[PDB]
């Protein structure tokens, strides 16, 4: 997933590891650390969130007392807007036939937090869902890819993802397989992707919806996660999105919707590819590009 | 290019150029008494009189 | 690496991977022999064929004479023609059982192996047709004139398609020479498709008389079937030589000893035996198109046989009903042939007509219907 | 933008891509032929039967 | 019939490349292309040309010497 | 299951030998000739049938039928042109396809090579018979000299020839059976081509550097399928340019005169692709010698694999060998030219030399330079 970023957004800032370089962590200074805190940890960019048996007033009151230090100039009340990150169709292959399995990750440029399309996309990503060895589901699972994956011992695991960001995002899937099935697998996948863009049915989505629905509900299972939803909501969406809303936004999605969106973001798009391991059987950007259309 | 090369080759099969022209034939209605038929090697295929 | 040089040689491995170690039902009968014979048949026609083609001269004004010069002046030429001339028949005979064998034991459930088969038949049929015209005899001609004319039944591209065929506005030299080209080529195509035919068969193994799994007991083609076949070959070779050596002209029409005359179509006109049933059907329907169509389907129907299988069992061995119906069909065919041998007159016309109806009906309705009924009588 | 409009309504859908090469080639032929014929009949002025034709074509 | 995967054992090699749509048809025709087209020509003309030239010569000589032997030598007719 | 491109007993093949086929990421353009040769074959066969559909193998009509075909058949003329020259374009391609192999030592893939040789031998033979069909003056006199070659073998000699002609001298029986031959042989080529390629697929393609390539291979498609469609059009241009703008450049005109078994023409030359042979046969002044020298002049190819002494596979890294290789090429160019010239001084001696030098570069200078080279690397 890091390499995926590292070449998907290559050259930009998004294309960096969060843990940072080996050289940097060896030379950062009290000074440098300071600045980061100073330059970044500022109130208009921070959010105090909480959930539980607390009174709203009682909470804010505390804030007023420790998070004081009011500002003077308009400068301080400004949220530094970020430089856009360029998506670049490409691949990065790290080979080591000494590894037990190989991991591959494919992706297209995402829409960016705000976009109402992310809903449709997640509805889609639910259709293909995810699979993994232990799934008791077995050959009867509803995910076509899951099913095939099982039928032909395609992979130890795979998953769909819709990573979103302020202005952009990654959209794709990652699977782990034996050196001798990366191919078949890759192939079945890219196909399921196409299927999305071309013949998703009302049933395929009906299920997907109900799934997403309860997935989002389990995002609010306890105080910590409920909180995290608020922390992240305010900071990204700029407010709080109620399940009552999220739900309505899902009840809206139907086949036609998905087909257009996925075509909109997937169909004939140069992809970002990152492979790791004993990955010889999978071998061509072109060929992969070629798999981005018709089916 | 392809469409033309196929056309080219394909008409190579149809009729040649040495495929002659029209007819015109000689016949005496007295060489056919009352009640008979006769074959004449006409334009390729037979001709009954 | 590999021990013996019979399993690792990218060539030798093949003759050994498809003709020696090849696993075969321990129990395939004699009706499985025709397969090889058909191959030996092909490979043999081609030899006599070249040898012949080395003396023929495709050109109306010398076609006929060249064949006679070939018979009369070429060392053993005469014999060489005979073998070719009749091999064709022996060929069609063999192919015919090879199809029946298939029908009875439902080998047709091996769809691809079968469909290729049909294409093969179609080619052979077409092949003999062109070969037959080369000698430029009276039939050759009038045959060449009637058969190609069959495409003139299609509307629009009809009359026009024919033109390519003849290479003119009526049968003439251009036709003859291009037919020689055709005839020279097709066989090879047959040999090619035969490779696909056999190659598809090898994914599934040979069917067998009992119509049930045979993995429980298989045997190497060699020497079990290589030997069974060498014998089969000699058992069929005897009659075919016996004819081509003691009665060369039995199966052949004599009218074709008279140089083609585009002006006179003979009074007693009937195609070589292997085309009679067709002939009969084409003659059964009194309509240009109907006849053609009936004809077209009289053979094209083979493609359907696989989808007209309703019995829960694979072979007829255990279905007396179907069996009787099967032999009824065979005999039905025999008649149709005979009918083709006869002129268009009563009773023949009506007899022909019936036999056709009955042919098509046994295949399209009586087999599937008896087939089902049968199952219910076993309580399935 | 032509290329964009191009890529959108033509080169995208594999179905219409083809439909283009067809209706496309069509025009190309029709046009090309004319040109070459013209470039040729021009390089050989007054030498082609099509040019001499009227000196005997009693009309 | 499968050869992809059973080839050879490779370790620690990273490769990066870009979609065709992201890069140029044919780039640096002058800052990189030609200057290399030359190098090649340079390095090889000294192994190739020699014998070819060697032939050319021999061809002309043989030819010139033959056309020469066709002409007539006066020293046979000044008698 | 999964995809219908790897489990279909037919479709799997076009995909197992033309799409997923692993190819060195670096084969050059000298690897293209492979396909071209193929496209060349299939193409000859097409024009071939089309033609055969109008020819008439019989001394009294052979010549005239070819003309009628040109003059009266729709685009006939063109159809001949393409066939007549395709043969050359064919021989050209095959020639590089062989040089490519020599230089980069593909000949170490013995079976893939030997078949190649057989293939050449057949093509050679094939063109021979084809050329006789038009029954022209050369056709005849060519048919008369070439077959006569076997009369060099003692005992079964004079006698073998008889079958060939089917008579006591070239006549109809010869012509007609040649037409049969010509019609048949191509297909045999197409057949052996299958073995040729099939042998190659056990080992994968060789490559310009002469070292393992497993470390990096690419799918024939679309890397080489595209590289080839282009290669085809780059070679197709000149060949069409000749067959459309100078049809008779490569062709002798003497063959526009109906065969006359009574007058052998004064200026007799075989078509270009047989000159080097011609030159060698003419270099040795002895029926048998000339034949033998000839026989070996080509049969020597079978030896190239056992005359490899260098520790490396390709010449890319052996300048010495390289110079010797180009010397051989040029050496050949000469031999050809020599064949184009009459038997007279200096030509006779020049021919004689070039031959000696040909055989010597192959039998002694290559194995010798090859060894020396190793010792200069310290092996
Ligand atoms: C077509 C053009 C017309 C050509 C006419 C064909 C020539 C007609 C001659 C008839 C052939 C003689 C066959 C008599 C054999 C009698 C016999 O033994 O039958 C019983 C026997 C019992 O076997 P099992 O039930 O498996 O027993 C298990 C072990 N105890 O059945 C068999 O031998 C199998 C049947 C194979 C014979 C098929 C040959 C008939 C040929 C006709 C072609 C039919 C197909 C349609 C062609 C469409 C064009
Ligand atoms: C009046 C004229 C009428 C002419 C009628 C002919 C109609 C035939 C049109 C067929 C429709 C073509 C459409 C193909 C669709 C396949 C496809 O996807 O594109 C082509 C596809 C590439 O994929 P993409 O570029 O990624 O396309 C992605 C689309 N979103 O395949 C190709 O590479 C095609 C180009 C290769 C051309 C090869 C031919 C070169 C040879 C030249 C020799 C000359 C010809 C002689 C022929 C002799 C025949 C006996
Ligand atoms: C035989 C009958 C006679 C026919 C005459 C043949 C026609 C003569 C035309 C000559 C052909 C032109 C060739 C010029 C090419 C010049 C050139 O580029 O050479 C250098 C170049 C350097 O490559 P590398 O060392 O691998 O470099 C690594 C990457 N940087 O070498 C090559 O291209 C490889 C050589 C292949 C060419 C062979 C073609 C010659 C043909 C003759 C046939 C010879 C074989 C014997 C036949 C016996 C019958
Ligand atoms: C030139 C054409 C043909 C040749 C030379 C040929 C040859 C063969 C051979 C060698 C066999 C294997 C041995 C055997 O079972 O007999 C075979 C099997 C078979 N052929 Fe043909 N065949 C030809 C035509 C056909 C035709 C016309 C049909 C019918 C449409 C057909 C249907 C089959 C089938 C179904 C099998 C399966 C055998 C089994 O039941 O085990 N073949 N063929
Ligand atoms: C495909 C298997 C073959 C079949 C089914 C077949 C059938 C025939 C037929 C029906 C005839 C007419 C025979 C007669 O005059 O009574 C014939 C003639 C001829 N065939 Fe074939 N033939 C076959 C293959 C070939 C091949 C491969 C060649 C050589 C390319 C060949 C060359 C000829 C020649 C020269 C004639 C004309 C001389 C003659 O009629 O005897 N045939 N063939
Ligand atoms: C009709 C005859 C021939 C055809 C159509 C043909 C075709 C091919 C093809 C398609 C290839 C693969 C691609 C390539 O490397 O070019 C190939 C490879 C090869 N052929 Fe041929 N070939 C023919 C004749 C020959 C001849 C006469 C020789 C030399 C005696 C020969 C020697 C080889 C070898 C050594 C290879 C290996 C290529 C490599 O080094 O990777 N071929 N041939
Ligand atoms: C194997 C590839 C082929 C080669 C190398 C080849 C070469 C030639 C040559 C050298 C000629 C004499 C051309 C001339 O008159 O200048 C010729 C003639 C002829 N070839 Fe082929 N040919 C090939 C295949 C075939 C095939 C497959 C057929 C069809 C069975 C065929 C049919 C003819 C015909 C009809 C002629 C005589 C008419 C003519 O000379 O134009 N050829 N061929
Ligand atoms: C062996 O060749 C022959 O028997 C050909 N000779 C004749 O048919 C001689 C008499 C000509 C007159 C009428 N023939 C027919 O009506 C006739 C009708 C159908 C067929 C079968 C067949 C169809 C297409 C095809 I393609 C092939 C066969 C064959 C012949
Ligand atoms: C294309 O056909 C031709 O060029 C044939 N025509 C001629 O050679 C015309 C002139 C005839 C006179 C002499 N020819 C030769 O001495 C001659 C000698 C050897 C060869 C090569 C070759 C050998 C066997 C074989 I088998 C084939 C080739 C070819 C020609
Ligand atoms: C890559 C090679 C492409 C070759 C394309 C050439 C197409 C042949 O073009 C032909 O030109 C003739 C003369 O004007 C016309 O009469 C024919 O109708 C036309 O098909
Ligand atoms: C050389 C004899 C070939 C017989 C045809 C069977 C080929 C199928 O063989 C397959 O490849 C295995
Ligand atoms: C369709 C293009 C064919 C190119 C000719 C090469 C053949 O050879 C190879 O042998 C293998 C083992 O038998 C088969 O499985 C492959 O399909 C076959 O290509």
């Amino acid at each position: 997933f890091d390499y995926l970023h590292a070449t998907a957004f290559q050259g930009t800032a998004l294309a960096r590891t969060v843990e940072g370089t080996t050289e940097n962590i060896k030379h950062l200074t009290r000074a440098d650390l300071a600045s980061y805190i100073d330059t970044h940890f500022k109130a208009p960019r921070m959010v105090l969130a909480a959930a539980g048996g607390i009174s709203h007033k009682e909470l804010v009151d505390a804030a007023r007392q420790h998070f004081s230090g009011v500002s003077f100039t308009y400068k301080e009340d400004a949220v530094p807007i970020l430089p856009r990150c360029r998506f670049t169709g490409s691949e990065i292959r790290a080979r080591d036939d000494a590894l037990p399995v190989a991991h591959v990750a494919l992706a297209v440029e995402g829409p960016g937090w705000a976009d109402p399309d992310n809903v449709v996309l997640h509805v889609a990503n639910a259709i293909i869902g995810r699979y993994d060895r232990t799934f008791g589901g077995g050959k009867h699972l509803s995910s076509r890819l899951a099913a095939l994956a099982v039928e032909h011992k395609l992979c130890h695991s795979f998953q769909t993802f819709n990573t979103s960001y302020s202005d952009t995002g990654l959209f794709g899937f990652h699977f782990v397989a034996d050196p001798l099935s990366i191919d078949d697998m890759m192939f079945c996948a890219q196909g399921e992707w196409m299927r999305l863009c071309t013949s998703t049915t009302e049933s395929e989505v009906k299920r997907a919806k109900n799934h997403l629905r309860s997935a989002m509900v389990a995002q609010l299972d306890g105080t910590t996660p409920v909180c995290e939803t608020i922390g992240s909501h305010l900071l990204n969406y700029g407010r709080r999105i109620s399940l009552e809303e999220w739900d309505s936004r899902i009840s809206a999605v139907d086949a036609r919707m998905v087909r257009d969106v996925c075509s909109k973001y997937i169909y004939d798009k140069c992809p970002a590819l990152a492979a790791v391991g004993p990955i010889e059987q999978l071998l061509d950007y072109n060929r992969i590009r070629s798999g981005m259309y018709w089916i | 290019a392809a469409k033309n090369v196929v056309t080219q080759f394909i008409s190579s099969l149809s009729a040649s150029a040495d495929v002659l022209a029209l007819s015109k034939i000689e016949i005496k209605l007295s060489d056919i008494p009352e009640g008979k038929n006769v074959a004449f090697k006409w334009r390729g295929k037979p001709l009954f009189v | 690496m590999a021990p013996n040089i019979r399993k690792s040689h990218p060539l030798l491995k093949m003759i050994n991977n498809s003709l020696i170690d090849l696993p075969a039902p321990s129990n395939i009968s004699a009706w499985w022999n025709f397969g090889s014979l058909l191959a030996v048949c092909l490979m043999t026609q081609i030899l006599t064929g070249l040898l012949l083609a080395m003396h023929y001269t495709a050109d109306t004004s010398l076609a006929f004479s060249s064949v006679a010069h070939t018979c009369r002046n070429v060392q053993y030429g005469w014999l060489i023609r005979n073998l070719h001339a009749n091999g064709a028949s022996f060929f069609f005979i063999c192919i015919f059982l090879h199809i029946g064998r298939g029908l009875y034991y439902g080998s047709y459930l091996y769809k691809e192996t079968w469909n290729t088969g049909v294409i093969l038949l179609l080619t052979l049929m077409a092949t003999a047709f062109v070969g037959y015209v080369l000698p430029w005899g009276q039939m050759s001609f009038w045959g060449a004139t009637v058969i190609t004319n069959l495409f003139s039944a299609i509307p629009y591209i009809g009359h026009t398609l024919v033109e390519w065929a003849w290479g003119g506005f009526s049968v003439d030299n251009p036709t003859l020479t291009r037919f020689f080209a055709l005839h020279f080529l097709l066989p090879f195509a047959i040999a090619g498709i035969t490779i696909i035919h056999l190659t598809f068969l090898h994914e599934s193994g040979s069917n067998n008389p009992l119509g049930i799994s045979s993995d429980s007991d298989k045997i190497p083609f060699h020497p079990y079937y290589s030997f069974k076949d060498i014998l089969g070959l000699t058992l069929m070779l005897t009659p075919f030589l016996t004819l081509a050596l003691f009665s060369p002209n039995l199966l052949g029409d004599p009218e074709n000893f008279t140089p083609a005359n585009p002006l006179v179509t003979p009074p007693h006109i009937k195609p070589e035996w292997y085309f009679l049933f067709a002939y009969a059907i084409l003659r059964s329907i009194p309509n240009k198109l109907g006849g053609v169509l009936a004809l077209a389907a009289s053979v094209l129907i083979l493609f359907l046989i696989p989808f007209l299988h309703k019995s829960k069992q694979r072979t007829m061995t255990f279905r007396p009903l179907s069996q009787t119906l099967f032999w009824l069909l065979v005999a039905n065919l025999l008649i149709l042939t005979w009918i083709g041998s006869q002129p268009v007159e009563h009773p023949f016309i009506i007899i022909g007509q019936m036999a056709s109806l009955s042919y098509f009906t046994i295949l399209l309705i009586l087999f599937p219907t008896i087939g089902t009924l049968e199952n219910k009588m076993l309580n399935y | 933008a032509l290329l964009r409009q191009a890529y959108s309504a033509l080169f995208r859908r594999t179905s219409t891509f083809a439909l283009t090469v067809v209706l496309g080639a069509v025009l190309f032929e029709r046009a090309f032929d004319q040109g070459a014929d013209a470039i040729f009949e021009h390089l050989n002025e007054g030498k082609l039967w099509k040019h001499i034709k009227h000196k005997y074509e009693a009309s | 019939g499968i050869h992809f995967g059973n080839l050879a054992r490779v370790r620690h090699i990273i490769t990066y490349s870009l979609s065709p749509f992201e890069q140029r048809a044919i780039p640096n025709i002058f800052s990189d292309a030609l200057p290399n087209v030359w190098r090649r020509f340079s390095s090889q003309v000294f192994k190739v040309a020699p014998p070819f030239l060697g032939a050319y010569l021999l061809y002309s000589w043989g030819t010139q010497e033959f056309e020469r032997l066709k002409r007539k030598n006066p020293a046979d007719y000044e008698n």
